[PDB]
RNA sequence: AGCCGCGGUAAUUCCAGCUCCAAUAGCGUAUAUUAAAGUUGUUGCAGUUAAAAAGCUCGUAGUUGAACUUUGGGCCCGGUUGGCCGGUCGGAUUUCCAACGGGGCCUUUCCUUCUGGCUAACCUUGAGUCCUUGUGGCUCUUGGCGAACCAGGACUUUUACUUUGAAAAAAUUAGAGUGUUCAAAGCAGGCGUAUUGCUCGAAUAUAUUAGCAUGGAAUAAUAGAAUAGGACGUUUGGUUCUAUUUUGUUGGUUUCUAGGACCAUCGUAAUGAUUAAUAGGGACGGUCGGGGGCAUAACUACUGCGAAAGCAUUUGCCAAGGACGUUUUCAUUAAUCUAACCAUAAACUAUGCCGACUAGGGAUCGGGUGGUGUUUUUUUAAUGACCCACUCGGCACCUUACGAGAAAUCAAAGU
RNA sequence: CGAUGGUAGGAUAGUGGCCUACCAUGGUUUCAACGGGUAACGGGGAAUAAGGGUUCGAUUCCGGAGAGGGAGCCUGAGAAACG
């Protein structure tokens, strides 16, 4: 939201979940936020670097969850031949 | 579905239910059936003049407990008869008879646990002088 | 939707009608009465068109001047 | 906008603001005069401009 | 959902998706159109022809190996009944019931099973008579009960 | 019985979207339910989808993204007017900035600015936001 | 002292003194009505325990009713907007861009035509006209036409809705202009030399049912060829009816000719019938049940059947019915079926009822398809029972709750 | 004892069961006819108002009716008139 000169006017721009596109907000106190290791050509882990993955408040509660890891881990080459599309 | 019809042609059953059940809203049957006349002392006035039978007594019987004055009427256009109220001569010195008055209502509903009891009149005037300029003491009641 | 006097036949007519509270409509009809020249042959059901002319009876004001059947 | 109801009315409430002085002079916005105020009329009276321009030494005295 | 019921079961037969025929059909149009025609003369109704039709000489569907469906070519050959197929079948019902009256009196309740299977014959005569394959005078009564098929 | 086919093929969508799933399988389709789709999809908040057929009226599967909070259908389909659209759009829609509604209109189905600047209108459809 | 109430001495309210508060010309009291009131509910209420779903199924009028029949592609003109551009002694824009709406043609494809003038325009026998010389057009002459306009037509299913127009008195209502000294009002007024003057006003909007004119073809109805008396033909035979015309003219005749309809058969078109609803009815095959009528307890819950009240000994008759199975068939959806008792069972009640969708869990009852698994044995294939897994239909039960609720609770009392 | 239609007359400024003769048997109705109530003259308009609406209109303008209650007619272009 930007007003007619154009600067943002929110207090604070707010993230999204990562397996619903939901919105997560100031009270929801099961949001969990997830980091992996990147890894090194000898077989090592960097210290520093992640890859990040933010899940809601409810498809934890339904029991959603690891499914929805194994499905957005694996679009980004984490895991091969764990999870299946044409179920 | 809600139990009402939705579709487009169907205003003829949507209008003769509500004015079927409109009788239940207890003023406006008052109204269309006109009661006001057929029941009411008044017949749909403000006020009205009468010609005073005799002093009364009244008592409220259960918590509270005093002694309220009242007073007997007779209406002119009509020829029935009510009992009014006159307020707070707690004295009891203004007996008064064979004179003309003029009522009014009370705002009225109440409460008679204590039994402030069935009356629905007052006295506004009396005599051709207001009520308050005798108790104020502006007037003093006419005659020769 | 009847035929049964000496030269005249009975017309019934249908429209709707809005009500602006409840925002629908609802259905009415009336029932014209008019004249027939013996140079028509009108059986019940069919579908005339019909126009206006002087007060021919009591209550008559229209004759028939088209026909298409049923 | 660019309706000409708006162009012709709109103008001319404007105009009759600003003629008589509520409206600031780069105020001449339609959304400008949702914001005015009870005052903005309050200091336009006689009682009020003649005490201002130095003629009386109170208000009661306007 | 079973008008005159409360039973809510669903079994049909479900069509297959060719409008073509079987590649292991060896027959011709007209060495299967006279067959319906041969049993006609039989005294059958359609709906016994196709199931003795399927059973035995393996035509899936008349309607797909021929152009037609069964009643349309039995109307060009005018082997046709003259009351529609499952209009007489209630009525051969109704008298069914009717003739077991005469012999009981002291049944309240296949009395008031009687009153539903009259009850569907004028929902199909409605329509039987507005389509109009009825003339606009058919009527169904317990003397025409015992008269028109009976 | 089965009356409307739109307006369940509507509630099958937000039904399960409320549980964030992202696919959902509509019955039967129609000329009337495509249309609608391609207006919701024109604005972003459906994705793509898929007619079937199986020579009866087909069925469609239809991917959703995460930005639908309503759509829906509006059951007598009245006669808005001209200078009536303005009331029906004050009272659906929350808030004045965004969201639409959808119209039946005698050059084809459209939403509720579309048919402002081709200056048009009526019967109502639906709406979504 | 409207309504909760304060009195039984001295009262944080009666009766009076003092000091404060509110409106200032009191809205003080009475009676009607409007908002508050989602306590009349189209927008927009209430389903079990709080007022409130009729004893039970068939069925009028009324309301409501599945899907489908011209989409797409290509070219081209001309709108105002975001704009580049300002070029400047804010307005041009040489000039291009993005969108946003509009024409136009072509694609198997839109007014369906006819006769006349009639006007521009292509052209015909052919030059005038004037420009490189022309059947060049422009336009002259005969002649083919489309082309703008009048006039006769000529025939063609019918509505609902929506867009724009004409026509809905003034006063009042929203409202533009205008120092009645401001205001409510009014329709006035303003300017010079005030010396014989010129000069601006008295607008605009408010279909708000029914009728009238007009644009569009979504949505929802309606008609058309099935025994073809179907459509097109300059196939041919007919039967009629009119005489406009010419035989100056007139009346007395009929010859054609055009001009109306109807009458057989002879020709060409691809000749002409939407699917088959996880809507409904109808057959068909093997079964199941304390369902009903005539005749002749235990099993009773864990669960069976019936529209409801209700329904238990075997045997046989008479008809009815659900579910399952199927590559059969047809093209469907609302007038209100001892007796009589006294209530002496918190005497559980805001459930067209049909339809779609939304989480688990295991037991049981019908029907069907599977299986190297068993075992009576015919044999560890199979008949045969079991057993296992799936599957469509049944009355019940246990979990949780995203959800709903005033709560108890509820897979619907949810969306 | 005209209710709905047909044919011919009478009457009127004139059409018409407006009235009279002979004949036909029609016309209105659950899409509410016919009857009962109205402390009911109709509209332009009025009060309240987020939107939808609820309640009023005897009363300055236009339309109808009446002159103590019913009926009848004279003069006139025009009245069933009440100065």
């Amino acid at each position: 939201m930007e007003n007619d000169k154009g600067q943002l006017v929110e207090l604070y721009v707010p993230r999204k979940c990562s397996a619903t596109n939901r919105i997560i907000k100031a009270d929801d106190h099961a949001s969990v936020q997830i980091n992996v290791a990147k890894v090194d050509e000898e077989g090592r882990a960097i210290p520093g670097e992640y890859v990040t993955y933010a899940l809601s408040g409810y498809v934890r509660s339904r029991g959603e969850s690891d499914d929805s890891l194994n499905r957005l881990a694996q679009n980004d080459g984490l895991l091969k031949n764990v999870w299946s599309y044409s179920r | 579905g809600k139990g009402k019809p939705r579709g487009l042609n169907s205003a003829r059953k949507l209008r003769v239910h509500r004015r079927n059940n409109r009788w239940a809203e207890n003023n406006y049957k008052k109204r269309l059936l006109g009661t006001a006349f057929k029941s009411s002392p008044f017949g749909g006035s403000s006020h009205a003049k009468g010609i005073v039978l005799e002093k009364l007594g009244i008592e409220s019987k259960q918590p509270n407990s005093a002694i309220r004055k009242c007073v007997r009427v007779q209406l002119i256009k009509n020829g029935k008869k009510v009992t009014a109220f006159v307020p707070n001569d707690g004295c009891l010195n203004f007996v008064d008879e064979n004179d003309e008055v003029l009522l009014a209502g009370f705002g009225r509903k109440g409460k008679a646990k204590g039994d402030i009891p069935g009356v629905r009149f007052k006295v506004v005037k009396v005599s051709g002088v207001s009520l308050l300029a005798l108790w104020k003491e502006k007037k003093e009641k006419p005659r020769s | 939707v009847s035929t049964k006097m000496h030269r005249t036949i009975v017309i019934r007519r249908a429209y709707l009608h809005y009500i602006p509270k409840y925002n629908r409509y609802e259905k009415r009809h009336k029932n014209v009465p008019v004249h027939v020249s013996p140079a028509f042959r009108v059986q019940v059901g069919d579908i005339v068109t019909v126009g206006q002319c002087r007060p021919i009876s009591k209550t008559v004001r229209f004759n028939v001047v088209k026909v298409s059947a049923a | 906008e660019k309706d000409p109801k708006r162009l012709f009315e709109g103008n001319a409430l404007i105009r009759r603001l600003v003629r008589v002085g509520v409206l600031s002079e780069d105020k001449k916005k339609l959304d400008y005069v949702l914001a005015l105020k009870v005052e903005d009329f309050l200091e336009r009276r006689l009682q009020t401009q003649v005490y201002k321009l130095g003629l009386a030494k109170s208000v009661h005295h306007a | 959902g079973r008008m005159h019921s409360a039973g809510k079961g669903i079994s049909s037969s479900a069509i297959p998706y060719s409008r073509n025929a079987p590649a292991w059909f060896k027959l011709s149009s007209e060495s299967v159109i006279e067959q319906i025609v041969k049993y006609a003369r039989k005294g059958l109704t359609p709906s016994q022809i196709g199931v003795l039709l399927r059973d035995a000489h393996g035509v899936t569907q008349a309607r797909v190996i021929t152009g037609n469906k069964i009643m349309r070519i039995l109307k060009s050959n005018g082997l046709a009944p003259e009351i529609p197929e499952d209009l007489y079948y209630l009525i051969k019902k109704a008298v069914s019931v009717r003739k077991h009256l005469e012999r009981n009196r002291k049944d309240k309740d296949a009395k008031f099973r009687l009153i539903l299977i009259e009850s569907r014959i004028h929902r199909l005569a409605r329509y039987y008579r507005t389509v109009a394959v009825l003339p606009p005078n058919w009527k169904y009564e317990s003397a025409t009960a015992s008269a028109l098929v009976n | 019985t089965r009356s409307s086919v739109l307006a369940d093929a509507l509630n099958a969508i937000n039904n399960a979207e409320k549980t964030g799933k992202r696919q959902v399988l509509i019955r039967p389709s129609s000329k009337v339910i495509i249309k609608f789709l391609q207006v919701m999809q024109k604005h972003g908040y459906i994705g793509e989808f898929e007619y079937i057929d199986d020579h009866r009226s087909g069925k469609i599967v239809v991917q959703l993204n995460g930005r639908l909070n309503k759509c829906g259908v509006i059951s007598p389909r009245f006669n808005v007017k001209i200078g009536d659209i303005e009331k029906w759009t004050a009272n659906l829609l929350p808030a004045r900035q965004f969201g639409y509604v959808i119209l039946t209109t005698s050059a084809g189905i459209m939403d509720h600015e579309e048919a402002r600047r081709k200056h048009v209108s009526g019967k109502i459809l639906g709406f979504v936001y």
